[PDB]
């Protein structure tokens, strides 16, 4: 009935696509003269106020387990960490034999944790040598066949780099923004499991502040829920998929290192220095972390109540400790002010639940030669820190796992897991999606072009 | 004000009045040293190709442009009455997506290529 | 082994080499071709 093709430009149509995002950093702490391992000089300042646009009658489909933003964030974090350790001292001449002996002195019983080692080291002049001593943890030295012979644990895999002493490891919020022609969709559904149609879709200019916190078996300083404890998994039937838990209310954890350290500088070359622990003044005590018993019990009860819905109605829920493996996957590993902790989370996951001012002290261990990002051939030798360190944090999540069930029911045991850093950022980049705007369309009107 | 992509759930009759909002948002202005330098070039090239395609037709600098191609290839099987008042632009792309490569060639041969030839032979005299 | 027609071309060279530890040294050997070694002024 006299209908002809009409071209419209600028129609609101979008399709799924993958692109590269950039920074947006707050200007409050952007101007300070403090260097961080996550660079800020290459990130543009953020907008003074975000622009939130609500979409009516729009129903999009999200999927938290197939998002490219997590992979891009992982690549950027790894690249930043690799770039932050370049311009300064490399500890190649430290692969020498050592004459180590027990520290003793004040031992509360840390019997063999610390060792007093002496060695020969080069000086600024090429033809002279100096004899110095340093204190090393038991997790860094390996005996080679009373003053016995020891050696560093990395002296047969790779000569590594010393951590730059001018940088800091404190996380800072990072915003990711899409380029022109691309939009970010935000799911505002409070009860969303990360996978499926979202009723409340809202166009957001960028993202919020996401702190790159590195931890295992627990989530520290994350995003809390709004209504109830949320359990999200890719396949709840499969036992080979990790389970992500989000806490409604955060519990408090305090960590400290009671020893008062003392850092001394040793010159190993022209313009190069090595930082060692000379003496410990005071008393020697173990590092520990504490969790309030009642708040943890209430949080675990809420987790059990919200976990009962998926599995059954009369099955018992049991919590056990880790199974085995490396030290980084069986302990709660984190960073407190520049010192790396490895805490024993065995008194936390120890309960059995039936359908019918105390604190929990967690012993921890400290290591100086670490190897993160699950790589082989690179270290990050953290220098000693003078004084006493303390940290107060929030526990706003869990990474649980399930064992192979027997008799198909009547028991379900959950133990903590971890190891992969993508699960840390999947818990925060779950409400976001990237789309590509297509502005060209055709529709039938009754125009005929003048001839 | 509805803002960018404000009329995404609105009908076709109310979404065609805000084409200017989405028209201007398609062109705005070592880690993070080559990311932008490769994103902006792609953003420029995606816009230039669309502006060349819209213009090898007879529609050069107009946001709404209606031509003289009959409604034969694109089988909507639906009348204008329940299209501009009972459907949104997102649902339209789901129906006509197979016929958007045999309608982009009827706008380049049956229109503004033949049409540009009798005009060249009529200003001759 | 045999050395029938291939005349002196492989050389049994012994030398001192470093190890992983900075203050220790090894004593190893290798078979070097004649086209990759030159004399400097039995065991020569
Ligand atoms: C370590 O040994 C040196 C002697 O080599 C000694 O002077 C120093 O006090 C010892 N340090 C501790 C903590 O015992
Ligand atoms: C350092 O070298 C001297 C020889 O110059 C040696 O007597 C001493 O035992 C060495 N110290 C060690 C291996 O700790
Ligand atoms: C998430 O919720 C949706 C309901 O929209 C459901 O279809 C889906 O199975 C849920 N995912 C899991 C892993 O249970
Ligand atoms: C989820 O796990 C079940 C049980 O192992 C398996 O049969 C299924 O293929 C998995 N994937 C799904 C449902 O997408
Ligand atoms: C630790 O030792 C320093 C001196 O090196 C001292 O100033 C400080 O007060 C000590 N800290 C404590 C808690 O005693
Ligand atoms: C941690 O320390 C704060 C004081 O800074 C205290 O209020 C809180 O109770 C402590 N947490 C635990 C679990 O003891
Ligand atoms: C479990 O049983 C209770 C009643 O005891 C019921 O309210 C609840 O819906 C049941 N949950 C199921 C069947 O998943
Ligand atoms: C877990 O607890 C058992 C005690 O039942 C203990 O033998 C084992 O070493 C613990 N594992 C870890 C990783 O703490
Ligand atoms: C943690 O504690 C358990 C028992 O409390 C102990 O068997 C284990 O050796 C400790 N360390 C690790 C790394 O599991
Ligand atoms: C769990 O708690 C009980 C009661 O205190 C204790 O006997 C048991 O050893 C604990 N389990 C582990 C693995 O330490
Ligand atoms: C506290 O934890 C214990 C586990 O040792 C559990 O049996 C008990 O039911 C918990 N209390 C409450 C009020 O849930
Ligand atoms: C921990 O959570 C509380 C809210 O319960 C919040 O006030 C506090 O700032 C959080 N601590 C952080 C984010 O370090
Ligand atoms: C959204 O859907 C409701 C339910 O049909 C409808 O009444 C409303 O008009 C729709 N919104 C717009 C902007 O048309
Ligand atoms: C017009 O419609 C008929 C119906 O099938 C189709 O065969 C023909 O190819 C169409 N014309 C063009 C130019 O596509
Ligand atoms: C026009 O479209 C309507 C659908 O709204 C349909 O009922 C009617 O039959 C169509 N008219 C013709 C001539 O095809
Ligand atoms: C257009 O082609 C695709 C690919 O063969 C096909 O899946 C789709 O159904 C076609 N469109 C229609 C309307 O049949
Ligand atoms: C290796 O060094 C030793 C002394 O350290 C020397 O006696 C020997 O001749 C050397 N071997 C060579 C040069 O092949």
């Amino acid at each position: 009935e006299n209908l002809w093709v009409t071209v419209y430009y600028g129609v609101p149509v979008w399709k799924d696509a993958e692109t590269t995002l950039f920074c947006a950093s707050d200007a409050k702490a952007y101007e300070t003269e403090k260097h961080n391992v996550w660079a800020t000089h290459a990130c543009v300042p953020t907008d003074p106020n975000p622009q939130e646009i609500h979409l009516e009658n729009v129903t999009e489909e999200f999927n938290m387990w197939k998002n490219n933003m997590v992979e891009q964030m992982h690549t950027d974090i790894i690249s930043l960490w690799d770039q932050s350790l370049k311009p300064c001292v490399k500890l190649t001449p430290l692969c020498v034999t050592l004459q180590c002996t027990n520290v003793t002195n004040n031992i509360t019983d840390m019997r063999g944790e610390l060792k007093n080692c002496s060695f020969n080291m080069t000086t600024e002049l090429r033809d002279k040598k100096q004899k110095v001593y340093s204190l090393f943890y038991r997790l860094d030295v390996v005996q080679i066949n009373s003053n016995k012979e020891y050696r560093l644990i990395n002296c047969n895999t790779s000569a590594c780099t010393q951590a730059c002493p001018k940088v800091s490891f404190e996380p800072i919020p990072i915003h990711y923004c899409a380029p022109a022609g691309f939009a970010i969709l935000k799911c505002k559904d409070k009860k969303f499991n990360g996978t499926g149609p979202c009723p409340s879709v809202s166009t957001v200019q960028c993202t919020h502040g996401i702190k790159p916190v590195v931890s295992t078996q627990l989530l520290l300083n994350g995003s809390l829920a709004e209504e109830e404890v949320m359990i999200r998994s890719e396949n709840i039937t499969n036992n080979a998929k990790n389970i992500l838990v989000q806490f409604n209310t955060p519990v408090q954890i305090n960590c400290t290192r009671p020893n008062n350290n003392t850092r001394k500088s040793i010159r190993i070359g022209p313009g190069q220095a090595f930082y060692a622990t000379g003496d410990i003044i005071g008393d020697i005590r173990q590092a520990h972390c504490n969790v309030s018993k009642a708040t943890w019990n209430e949080t675990l009860g809420k987790v059990v109540k919200q976990l009962r819905k998926h599995f059954g109605n009369n099955t018992i829920i049991r919590f056990a400790n880790s199974s085995g493996g490396d030290l980084e996957v069986t302990t709660h590993s984190f960073n407190c002010g520049g010192e790396f902790f490895y805490c024993n989370t065995s008194g936390l996951f120890n309960s059995t639940w039936i359908s019918n001012n105390d604190s929990i002290t967690l012993p921890c261990r400290i290591k100086q030669i670490i190897n993160m990002w699950q790589r082989i051939g690179q270290c990050m030798y953290a220098p000693p820190i003078q004084g006493v360190i303390r940290c107060v944090s929030n526990i706003t999540g869990l990474i649980l796992t399930r064992d192979g069930g027997s008799t198909n029911s009547t028991t379900e045991t959950f133990r903590p897991g971890g190891g992969d850093m993508r699960d840390n950022w999947r818990s925060e980049l779950y409400k976001y999606k990237v789309v590509k705007i297509e502005p060209l369309g055709v529709a039938p009107t009754r125009c005929k072009r003048r001839v | 004000f509805l803002g960018f992509l404000g009329a995404a759930g609105s009908t076709m009759g109310a979404a065609s009045m805000t084409l200017t909002v989405q028209a201007r948002n398609l062109l705005s202005g070592t880690v993070w040293g080559i990311k932008q330098l490769q994103a902006r070039v792609l953003a420029v090239e995606r816009y230039l190709r669309d502006q060349q395609l819209l213009g090898i037709w007879g529609c050069s600098g107009k946001l709404i442009c209606c031509t003289n191609v009959p409604w034969n290839s694109s089988w909507s099987n639906r009348n204008l009455s329940e299209i501009w008042d009972n459907m949104t632009w997102l649902q339209w792309d789901k129906e006509i997506s197979n016929y958007t490569q045999i309608i982009y060639g009827l706008l380049e041969e049956s229109q503004n290529q033949q049409e540009k030839n009798e005009q060249d032979l009529l200003a001759l005299d | 082994n045999i050395t029938d027609d291939m005349r002196g071309e492989l050389k049994n060279c012994s030398f001192n080499m470093t190890t992983e530890l900075r203050d220790k040294k090894q004593k190893v050997y290798s078979l070097f071709y004649r086209l990759d070694v030159v004399q400097i002024n039995s065991n020569k």
